[PDB]
């Protein structure tokens, strides 16, 4: 049980830290001996995780540590504490250096020593240390390739980035979105179809667009949309894996890889 | 498509837009299309009707490969389009080519705003037919006055600021060039 680290790949780790917070409360940190998975999952979350919310989405982000010494000793060990706290000191860790490196330790319910300094900083964020019987409840989703097609998103430094990031978020400028019925043709054309307006709009993108490897369609909601916009905005290398009328996965890497992938299933059926 | 119709010159359909909101905000609009150009008729109460065109001259391409009948008219409600454009003018600063589009009845009005990344698409809904009664006879008129804009402008708004319930026009040349043309009002003022 023994887990102690100083994790300076900031960006990487800030991402996923801020996401899961996003997603839902509490994350699960799987602390193997050699890759940091944090899994943000409905499946493991206590105040109706698909009760009334459809709050189904399931992300898998890994973070890798080589973040300056992994002594993970037990070796993989699976916790689970609210994304508060720590949102809160590492938003206070990163006013700091915006002004040394955060040591991190390990104390089944236990507590996480963070401990930096400019003054002498001391957040004890209580954690728990869920079984191994429950550990293996948790799988990543299989998804099939059968009819699955990925779309090579911009990275958002290039010229056509901005113009994505913006296409991208242009469905969040009616208050009344809550259903994107995403569109993939085949160089493959990307289109959003609204229909829950007055009037049939189509959100289109007529730029170029890779399709690394049929009309393949998802609907999906507004606030998961909403997530993988702040997940391309975070990342270059971003492929939208879209399964015809089972799920969407946003899969982001960053260039052993540090990659996130966010797991949604269909919001409706076509 | 048996009407297409492309223009970047969007700030001339956003003030014909704007030059139809006074007839009601929330009602329908009647959209006839010629070979000569395209045009919105509006009608209030049987008493009053605005007819805006937008000539051939005003649009790069103006197809109108129809040819079973010489015009065509569709309706379509003007909140619906109000309601699409206004959003649409969030970045009006960029190189937008609006396109007009119709394929004849039973289909929906198009109007694509393509800024060279993203193609927005709208396909506004027709409905039926429910505006020509309302016409001077051209052998019968009683006065013609030319009057410049920005002075009917100042008037009008004048006659807003004083209430104006009612209103009254005069048109009398005497002898001499004593051209009077002038706009009396009953209003609170008196």
């Amino acid at each position: 049980m023994k887990l102690k680290l100083i994790v300076n790949d900031y960006k990487l780790l800030r991402t996923t830290i801020n996401t899961v917070a996003s997603l839902r409360k509490t994350a699960i940190l799987r602390f193997n001996s050699e890759r940091l998975t944090i899994i943000s999952t409905p499946k493991s979350s206590s105040n109706n995780g698909t009760i009334l919310r459809g709050d189904t989405g399931q992300l898998w982000c890994t973070i890798p540590h080589d973040f300056r010494l992994y002594t993970v000793i037990s070796n993989t060990i699976t916790m689970e504490c609210n994304c508060d706290s720590l949102l809160s000191v590492f938003k206070r860790y990163d006013r700091v250096m915006n002004q040394s490196n955060m040591t991190i330790k390990l104390q089944p319910i236990c507590a996480l020593g963070i401990t930096f300094e400019e003054i002498m900083h001391s957040f004890k964020v209580p954690v728990k240390l869920l079984f191994r019987a429950q550990d293996t409840r948790i799988q990543e989703p299989m998804i099939n390739y059968i009819q699955l097609m990925m779309y090579k998103l911009p990275p958002i430094s290039g010229e056509f980035g901005s113009a994505f990031h913006g296409f991208i978020r242009r469905v969040e400028r009616y208050s009344n979105v809550n259903h994107i019925h995403l569109m993939g043709v085949k160089d493959v054309e990307l289109k959003i179809i609204v229909n829950e307006l007055d009037w049939h709009l189509e959100i289109c993108w007529n730029g170029p667009l890779d399709s690394v490897i049929s009309t393949h369609e998802v609907i999906i909601r507004c606030k998961d949309w909403k997530v993988c916009s702040k997940l391309y905005a975070a990342f270059e290398e971003v492929v939208l894996a879209i399964s015809h009328d089972e799920s969407c996965v946003f899969h982001c890497s960053l260039d052993e890889r540090g990659q996130i992938i966010y797991y949604i299933a269909r919001s409706k059926g076509l | 498509n048996k009407f297409s119709a492309s223009t970047v010159h969007l700030e001339h359909i956003t003030t014909a837009l704007s030059c139809l909101t006074p007839f009601g905000s929330k009602d329908d609009v009647l959209i006839f299309i010629d070979a000569d150009g395209l045009s919105f008729v509006r009608e209030n109460n049987h008493v009053i009707k605005i007819q805006l065109l937008l000539s051939r001259e005003l649009f790069m391409s103006y197809s109108y490969r129809n040819e079973t009948e010489d015009h065509m008219k569709l309706c379509v409600k003007i909140n619906h389009i109000l309601d699409s454009v206004s959003v649409m003018n969030r970045n009006s600063d960029d190189i937008v080519e609006c396109t007009l589009s119709y394929d004849g009845h039973g289909s929906p009005f198009v109007l694509i705003f393509e800024d060279s990344f993203i193609s927005e698409r709208v396909e506004y809904s027709t409905y039926l037919i429910k505006t020509n009664g309302l016409e001077l006879d051209r052998e019968r008129i009683s006065f013609e006055a030319i009057i410049k804009g920005e002075a009917l402008h100042s008037a009008l708004k004048d006659l807003k600021e004083i209430g104006c319930k009612e209103c009254y026009v005069y048109a009398k040349t005497e002898a001499n060039d004593e051209n009077v043309f002038a706009l009396i009002s009953k209003s609170q003022l008196g």
